[PDB]
């Protein structure tokens, strides 16, 4: 005979999403091949560790200006893919289309100032702690800190450690949750030798090991 | 605990070359500044190399300049200074050390070394 | 002797419904009832781990946000999508929580009686729903805790009346 | 088709002019290629299909007591630039010219498009590009202007189905 | 670490509606929302190459002629003609465009703001067509070009409300 | 030329307990692992056997 | 038991060009071989290819 099958309820429908593929219409087409094409990236993070990318400061403006008062802090800024100041970078733009993420973000600093002029800096970062960030220059060397001198150098790279809770942090940081949400580097300037104009620029991009987890469309179409 | 071990030291004739090792154990290897400083008898210790972690770059001091050559490998957990053009002034206790810093002070490096004699014979 | 009946994966792998359904919904294990089997015997484990499989009846399309998902995604069709058919729908879901594995008694709060609100499986919506049926799959218990079977007032033992064959 | 080797010899020309009144996002664009006046000009308008690269080399004269960062790029499919993306010019092929650490910048390209042979008086595949990261910083002992260049030279270049001349 | 849902030939392999439907269309995949997952992610590349599959939901019979078919081949049923069933039609296509890799950004014209007309994948036909989802499979990406976020106004960094489970 | 089936009568309606499994909507997801997690048991008369507890 | 499938939605329609072949309707039919048969052409550029035709 014939063999016998059972129609399932609830299976058969169409899923956005589904694994299964068509029914071809039109065969045998042989296209012509895209071999050695210059330029093929087949992973984004990829594309995005490899390239940095500017930071936009206050005013917009990819550079931070030495300040001559009583205030060592240059500036502050939230370390969050959905902060203000990483706006216009790729990183955060690759980021908008995921919910999860885990891994190191790197922080690249160049010198665009003039060779006469010498200068001391130091980093510190700051995870979600205390209630308030260290202002004090020196209350920020009891952070994760670096310190580095525009005299063996003008391009210093400084790590961001992953410090969190769970496994995967969220990247569309919730409307609740207020305080500061996890981290925010500050920037001082130890000293300064005829730098009154002189400029910084500041770029970021990925880690080694950074990762992004789970794909949404979350815009508004 | 980010430790710093030291080997490839001894005697050496002046104008030769030697190489020094730097065996690093922890998981901070690399995000960490690795350089080296040379202490002279009675003397302070004092930065003579450094290398960076991310796309390798290289320091060296005035002193050395045009002489020294520091190399780093990430799959080993090995810093190395590569030495040659040896001169008397050079006869000195060199150690291994690292940080997120990038500086010529000695005080801002946390982590040291047990460091290695290094003796050039005139 | 055989104890295949009592076991832990064999016995929460079977579909129970979820009294609560709005057009838009939450899905979280712990809206199950309380004094059910599947209920019950997941009250009394501290941590727990699964996957789940969902029988909805639904008019429209349905669409799935994961876990962590902004709540205006819901409203996109780029996420996972699913066409009505006739009587229901069937999917599987993975696990998709920032967590190893999940709780069912936290001791305090987590914002700088009440579970966090990342404790869920993710997010359902269509032009409205009628019946949805929640099954874990592979499922994992940690830590036992007190399970308690129903009081007796004043007599003896607890008398429930057995199927009989009685014409 | 055959290679002309005789095309591809440099021709240095000028880009803009660097003054210290221009911050930061000033652009500059070059579409490659231009009017070329040797052979390669004569194998532009008196053969149809060409393909080729490219090969740059941009120098800022000046002196180490001014500051400022300039940007070069080879951007393909050229097209214009809305103030945002500025930010994102590091995605294509890229040197950092500053007078206080380098000079010269080197930058070469392959011939990539959708047609294996193009009519370059329709379609211009790359760019070069020159925008000002840091603005240029100067005192009383440094140059108040600043002229860049440019060498240019493609390579390799193919041509195929030789035309008449014009006389 | 895992880095496969980052992976550009599995975040393409995802059904997107194409919002712009007439009785006669031709499907061009530069006709996707541009704030999309997919089409956003496009936009962020030069150069393409890419099968498809299509679910259309028609009336009557809808027939397919390939790229460079003259438009009066749409009203004979020697073309692939595909007969309507109860919900709607799947289709597997392939890529007939004469070039290598298609583009999404050209400089300048193809005739002896607007990219050249043979940049499609075929026409479609029938009385009306009400739906129209397009599938990438395989898809291949070249030449990165930025891609930016939304922006932020005045505060710190954007907010969405995400899903949680709040009773 | 095609297999030809037949469509029992009976058969595919859902049972609550039926063994077979759902077509999968969301591929390729890893969850951390919960290996060496102290207090794992997978048979309640393993617990009801180790631990006695008061009459009343 | 027997064999659950699932009626996918979308496929199962008829498409003029379709790969599959039908059911045989009679059977055991052997037809006079045409082999040896002068001026049998496969291909439509090989003919092309062959004879030269004129120009208007």
């Amino acid at each position: 005979g014939i063999v016998p099958v059972a129609c399932s309820d609830g299976y058969g429908g169409l899923v956005t999403t589904d694994p299964k593929t068509a029914d071809p219409v039109y065969g045998k087409v042989y296209n012509p091949p895209r071999t050695n094409y210059p330029g093929r990236f087949t992973n984004l993070l990829d594309v995005a560790e490899a390239c940095p990318t500017f930071l936009c400061f206050d005013d917009g403006k990819p550079y931070v200006v030495t300040r001559e008062d009583e205030q060592r802090l240059l500036a502050k800024f939230d370390v969050s893919l959905a902060a203000k100041h990483m706006s216009n970078t790729y990183l955060s733009g690759i980021a908008q289309y995921y919910a999860q993420y885990s891994g190191t973000i790197n922080l690249h600093f160049m010198f665009t100032g003039s060779t006469d002029s010498k200068a001391r800096y130091m980093v510190a970062y700051v995870p979600p702690g205390v209630e308030t960030p260290p202002d004090t220059p020196e209350r920020a060397a009891h952070c994760i800190h670096a310190e580095w001198d525009t005299g063996l150098n003008s391009k210093f790279t400084f790590s961001i450690p992953y410090v969190s809770a769970a496994d995967y942090a969220y990247t569309a940081s919730d409307v609740a949750e207020t305080t500061n949400v996890q981290g925010w580097v500050c920037i001082y300037q130890i000293t300064h030798g005829k730098a009154q104009n002189d400029t910084l620029v500041v770029s970021v991009s990925a880690g080694k090991d950074f990762e992004l987890r789970l794909p949404i469309d979350p815009r508004t179409q | 605990q980010v430790q710093l071990q030291q080997s490839g030291g001894g005697l050496v004739q002046a104008g030769g070359s030697l190489r020094l090792s730097c065996a690093a154990s922890g998981r901070a290897f690399g995000y960490y500044y690795m350089g080296w400083f040379r202490q002279a008898p009675g003397k302070e210790r004092e930065f003579v190399a450094a290398i960076s972690w991310y796309d390798g770059s290289t320091s060296y001091a005035d002193s050395v300049k045009g002489r020294f050559t520091i190399s780093r490998d990430n799959a080993k957990n090995t810093v190395d200074l590569q030495m040659n053009s040896l001169k008397s002034e050079d006869t000195a206790v060199y150690y291994c050390a690292g940080d997120r810093s990038l500086t010529v002070v000695a005080s801002s490096w946390r982590y040291w070394g047990q460091g290695t004699q290094v003796t050039v014979s005139s | 002797q055989r104890r295949h009946h009592t076991d832990v994966g064999f016995i929460m792998d079977r579909f129970v419904k979820i009294n609560n359904t709005n057009p838009t919904h939450v899905i979280d294990l712990m809206q199950t009832h309380q004094h059910g089997l599947v209920g019950a015997l997941l009250r009394a484990a501290t941590y727990y781990f699964s996957d789940l499989e969902i029988v909805v009846r639904h008019e429209g399309n349905l669409t799935w946000v994961p876990n962590g998902a902004p709540e205006a995604a819901l409203s996109n069709a780029g996420n996972p999508t699913a066409y009505n058919k006739a009587p229901f729908t069937r999917l599987a879901l993975p696990y998709t929580a920032p967590h190893r594995v999940l709780a069912t008694v936290y001791n305090g709060t987590s914002k700088y009686t009440q579970l966090p609100a990342s404790f869920n499986f993710g997010a359902i919506r269509a032009t409205d729903i009628s019946e949805l049926l929640v099954r874990m799959k592979r499922a994992e218990l940690y830590c036992p805790r007190p399970l308690l079977a129903v009081e007796v007032t004043a007599q003896d033992r607890h008398k429930q009346k057995i199927i009989a064959p009685a014409k | 088709e055959t290679r002309v080797t005789q095309a591809e010899r440099f021709f240095k020309k000028h880009l803009f002019n660097w003054t210290t009144d221009k911050p930061f996002g000033h652009l500059e664009k070059l579409k490659l290629p231009t009017d070329h006046k040797g052979v390669y000009g004569h194998l532009v308008d008196s053969f149809a299909y060409m393909r080729n690269g490219w090969d740059v080399e941009v120098s800022a004269v000046g002196n180490q007591f001014n500051g400022g960062c300039l940007l070069v790029a080879m951007v393909p499919e050229w097209k214009k630039f809305t103030p945002r993306e500025k930010y994102q010019l590091t995605l294509f092929p890229h040197q950092f010219i500053s007078p206080r650490t380098n000079m010269t910048a080197h930058i070469t390209v392959p011939y990539l498009g959708v047609n294996r042979y193009d009519q370059y008086k329709k379609h211009k595949p790359w760019t070069l590009v020159v925008m000002v990261v840091s603005p240029l910083t100067t005192s009383s002992i440094g140059a108040t202007e600043i002229k860049v260049y440019a060498n240019i030279a493609p390579t390799h270049v193919h041509v195929a189905g030789e035309l008449p001349s014009k006389e």
